[PDB]
């Protein structure tokens, strides 16, 4: 608040200096416009992802774009040497992966160029974001920021969620009280507490307010148990493949899994010739 | 040349698809406003303490 | 096979340390396989950072974030976690608003905890999005499918 003390006198009789505009509403219309147009874009690419049924990963998932049918080029004709295997098997993976890469983004492209077709024929109603109310000589009362608050909060209750029951301090004094009046004192505890999770097991889904029926979900614990299941029988398959070779020649064992592509060429009389001698000469036994 | 029948792209590509952009907390709207509209209750409501209806309109004694 | 006799999660190391070992072995330095599994190990240590962070709120400092990466938490579980911190939050909130400048303030912290406070405004993902959380399982799933149709041509 503190400003400087001039203390000069002025000697001219001008008009005073207006400035101009100093544009701000247009710059601030522009990015409300810029940003209702984005949210009609979004719309937009949600009402054509949903009107063709498509699933939501897919199409961010760049393995959906790979060709997996396309001709994979054989090392034994590219002529290469001993320590140029692995470079060209990295040469082939990236060019397919951009590929894979390329095509998404060719896809996003086109879905973008429909997206705004139809983003532009679209006339937006969307809710605004709640500000507390000020009038321009007026305050702001406290109840109405207390209402603003409300609304904020009321966003933080997610659109369809699980009906968890909390067991009211009633009911299970109640259910405990009868444990008591049984007689059985020290396990009230567990069966107030096997009420709760008995209830919790089943808990149920709610649309809105209101419950949806027939609502079967998939828990983030059981998709990791499935998951982990088919991790280890996938895992106990490899370990069967390897085991079937290291029973019929454990010399395969003196060769380290990742120098062995460095040993490869593409005719069989170029393959280094670092492991072959030690190889055939672990592969007559111990004697 | 069992490693160019896999899928080329990566689990790490995959995932740096599919999760491109850090996702918006609902919380996040909520403290960024009401941390905001506090400045608001502090400047033009009649019971702040630091009101400021004293400084833009002097009262007349 | 040296740290490939173990499965990818199934180990006592996280997943994270766990793929840096698993990469290690499988690939030299130069190969593309290395670099693009130690960037997945990258993002790996970063969910792990984010769930350990998210289970310092309930399970103290000390944590043991490979048992919950391993077996993430049932709606119950975290129904129950939610009940054992509730009256320490109740309490935290009523002297948080207590210290609070503003009144406002005060009526915006007890209206963020009462919204906190219920379990049920939780917001699961599969529930929130079914079909998104089936597509992210499916994904874990086709890398795994991959590699077993791997092991079938062989």
């Amino acid at each position: 608040y503190l400003a400087p003390l001039r203390s000069d006198f002025t000697e001219e009789i001008t008009a005073p200096k207006v400035a101009s505009a100093s544009n701000l509403v247009n710059e601030w219309n522009n990015k409300k416009q810029a940003t209702e147009n984005l949210m009609k874009l979004l719309q937009a690419y949600k009402d054509i992802g949903d009107a063709k049924s498509e699933p939501l990963l897919k199409n961010h998932n760049p393995r959906t774009f790979e060709d997996r049918d396309y001709p994979v080029p054989d090392f034994r004709t590219q002529n290469l040497k001993a320590g140029d295997v692995p470079k060209f098997f990295d040469t082939v993976i990236s060019t397919r992966a951009s590929a894979a890469i390329a095509s998404k983004d060719k896809f996003w492209a086109g879905r973008k160029t429909e997206a705004e077709a139809a983003s532009a024929k679209a006339s937006a109603a969307f809710p605004r974001v709640a500000v507390p109310e000020w009038k321009k000589g007026k305050t702001v009362s406290i109840e109405n920021l207390n209402t603003v608050t409300d609304k904020y909060a009321a966003a933080l209750v997610p659109k369809r969620k699980l009906a968890l029951p909390v067991l009211p301090e009633g009911v299970k004094k109640a259910v405990e009280d009868f444990a008591a009046s049984v007689g059985q004192a020290k396990n009230a505890s567990e069966v107030s507490e096997l009420l709760a999770k008995s209830l919790a097991e089943k808990a149920v889904v709610t649309e809105g307010g209101k419950v949806v029926e027939g609502f079967s979900y998939v828990s983030k614990a059981v998709a990791a148990k499935v998951i982990a299941t088919r991790r280890a029988e996938v895992h106990e398959r490899l370990l069967k493949l390897w085991a079937k070779r290291l029973l019929v020649s454990p010399e395969l064992a003196i060769v380290p899994l990742n120098e062995f592509d460095a040993q490869l060429a593409s005719k069989f009389e170029g393959i280094s010739p670092k492991y072959q001698e030690l190889l055939s000469a672990v592969a007559q036994g111990n004697k | 040349d069992r490693v160019l029948s896999l899928p080329a792209v990566s689990k790490n590509q995959v995932l740096e698809n599919v999760f491109h952009t850090a996702p918006k907390a609902p919380v996040e709207h909520l403290e960024k406003m009401v941390s905001a509209n506090s400045k608001v209750y502090d400047a033009l409501n009649l019971q702040s303490k630091r009101v400021l209806i004293w400084q833009v309109k002097p009262a007349l004694f | 096979l040296g740290p490939q006799m173990e499965a990818l999660g199934a180990s006592d190391l996280l997943l994270s340390e766990q793929i840096r070992v698993i990469t290690e072995h499988r690939y030299t330095p130069d190969r593309l396989q290395y670099k693009e599994g130690m960037k997945l190990a990258d993002k790996i240590a970063a969910q792990e950072a984010a769930l350990k962070e998210e289970l310092k709120v309930i399970y103290g400092d000390n944590v043991d974030v490979k048992h919950f990466q391993a077996s993430p938490r049932t709606p119950v579980q975290q129904l129950f976690d939610s009940l054992k911190n509730a009256a320490a939050n109740k309490e935290r909130a009523a002297k948080e608003a207590a210290a609070a400048a503003s009144p406002y303030l005060a009526y915006a912290v007890t209206k963020k905890q009462e919204v906190q406070a219920d379990p049920s405004n939780i917001p699961f993902d599969e529930v929130l999005y079914p079909q998104l959380s089936e597509e992210l399982l499916e994904l874990e799933l086709s890398d795994i499918r991959e590699d077993e149709i791997a092991l079938e041509k062989a």
